[PDB]
């Protein structure tokens, strides 16, 4: 089937700034019409997606001149000459050459601002939770930049990958941050075993992992 | 031109799905157009289903095909989906596409109109009310000039929640986290942080209202 490659999944740009999209399909998407069915679409947030370029270089009714796509064959691009405020939101290419119709995993693009380190905050279960038979700890990292990060749990300092829920909220609107919250839940009986529990981040805001743990018997 | 999708909202694990998406302010016989379906599951991208062309040929994705049907009513200028066998990954904002063009350059066709989507969620619970679950720190995370809380909200089903601290009057410094679907249940969290000098000198409770059960609860959260 064709597979839709974009590049980046993350565009970190400022308002005014150029940005640029790329889409790389597996094999050729040109129709045996002669034709490159080849769509660029932006999604907002709250919204439905809408069309931005059709076979691969004509800008849809309705849409600025600050947008305009190009390419051939198997390699396109998506140009934003100078970004928008609205222009905000999630990309995605789209081929409708060859059935499946296909669309890239989508790119993200959002705004650029300084490095900022989580603050990273863990909590054990508490007494309501246990009555119940349950046991869920919990940690949240706010208020961090870039996005990449990665948290890994540990129970008596052995990986926890199973019994785990992750959220993240959206860029902050104000200062532009991410923030996440992970939840590992296990038994009563499990966590009763257990003495240690960590909430490991890596982030490129330290040299060092980010630690955040406690004893159950604290 | 308008679209608008409709369907169940919430379904049960092998149920069907019938999905209608209804057009105005233009005839789907005159226009020749065809019609797609597009999904948006959970945390994922967009993924096409299934196309309807104006003379009723059909065309699927055969990653989903074997449970998909579309049809079409031109007298009714609507055009349907059908998928069997639900289950959770099902759980997708669905939307009708237009394949429109310039008329009439037939060749030269895009998804030009799009429906606001309609919502499907699948899960085997029936309405379930949250355990809501105060998350205080322990005692030595409380020695710096700001302190961090939390409240958990476990388990419940459908969707929305409301939750706020202080019944509203504590605003700044919160984080709410957005629902996520586990085991056909919802989970959602929130932080807040305060200066040192705020708690536990004074109370701080989250509030947690669920309309679908009738239930709002309020967790003081104590020190431990
Ligand atoms: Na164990
Ligand atoms: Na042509
Ligand atoms: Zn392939």
């Amino acid at each position: 089937d064709v597979l839709m490659t974009q590049t980046p999944l993350s565009l970190p740009v400022n308002l005014g700034e150029q940005a640029s999209i790329s889409c790389r399909s597996s094999q050729s998407i040109v129709h045996s019409n002669g034709h490159t069915y080849l769509e660029w679409y932006l999604q907002r947030p709250g919204q439905s997606p809408k069309l931005l370029i059709y076979q691969v270089s004509t800008r849809f009714s309705g849409v600025p001149d600050r947008f305009s796509g190009s390419g051939s064959g198997t390699d396109f691009t998506l140009r934003i000459s100078r970004v928008e405020a609205e222009d905000l939101g999630v990309y995605y290419c789209f081929q409708a050459s060859l059935v499946p119709l296909t669309f890239g995993a989508g790119t993200k693009l959002e705004l650029k601002r300084a490095d900022a380190a989580p603050t990273v905050s863990i909590f054990p279960p508490s007494s309501e939770q246990l009555t119940s038979g349950g046991a869920s700890v919990v940690c949240f990292l706010n208020n961090f930049y870039p996005k990449d990060i990665n948290v890994k749990w540990k129970i008596d300092g052995s990986e926890r990958q199973n019994g785990v829920l992750n959220s993240w909220t959206d860029q902050d609107s104000k200062d532009s941050t991410y923030s996440m919250s992970s939840t590992l839940t296990l038994t009563k009986d499990e966590y009763e075993r257990h003495n240690s529990y960590t909430c490991e981040a890596t982030h490129k805001t330290s040299t060092s992992p980010i630690v955040k743990s406690f004893n159950r018997n604290e | 031109v308008t679209l608008k999708e409709s369907g169940p909202g919430l379904l049960k694990p092998s149920q069907t799905l019938s999905l209608t998406c209804s057009f105005s302010g233009f005839s789907i016989r005159t226009s020749k157009v065809g019609v797609s379906w597009i999904r948006q599951p959970s945390g994922k991208g967009l993924e096409w289903l299934a196309h309807i062309y104006w003379d009723d040929d059909k065309r699927y994705n055969p990653s989903l095909e074997s449970r998909l049907t579309i049809s079409k009513d031109t007298s009714r200028d609507m055009v349907f989906m059908k998928i069997t066998s639900v289950d959770t990954a099902d759980t997708a904002t669905y939307y009708c596409a237009r394949r429109g063009f310039y008329g009439r350059k037939y060749e030269v066709n895009h998804f030009d109109y799009w429906g606001q989507g309609t919502t499907l969620t699948v899960s085997s619970a029936k309405t379930t009310a949250p355990s809501v679950y105060p998350l205080a720190p322990v005692c030595g995370d409380t020695t710096g000039s700001s302190v961090t809380l939390g409240c958990l909200v476990k388990g419940y089903f459908p969707e929305p929640v409301t939750l706020t601290w202080n019944s509203g009057s504590l605003s700044s410094g919160v984080h709410t986290f957005p629902a996520v679907l586990q085991s056909d249940l919802y989970t959602l969290s929130s932080s807040v942080t305060v200066t040192s000098s705020t708690w536990p000198s004074e109370s701080i409770t989250c509030n947690v209202a669920h309309p679908a059960s009738s239930t709002k609860v309020d967790k003081k959260i104590v020190p431990r």
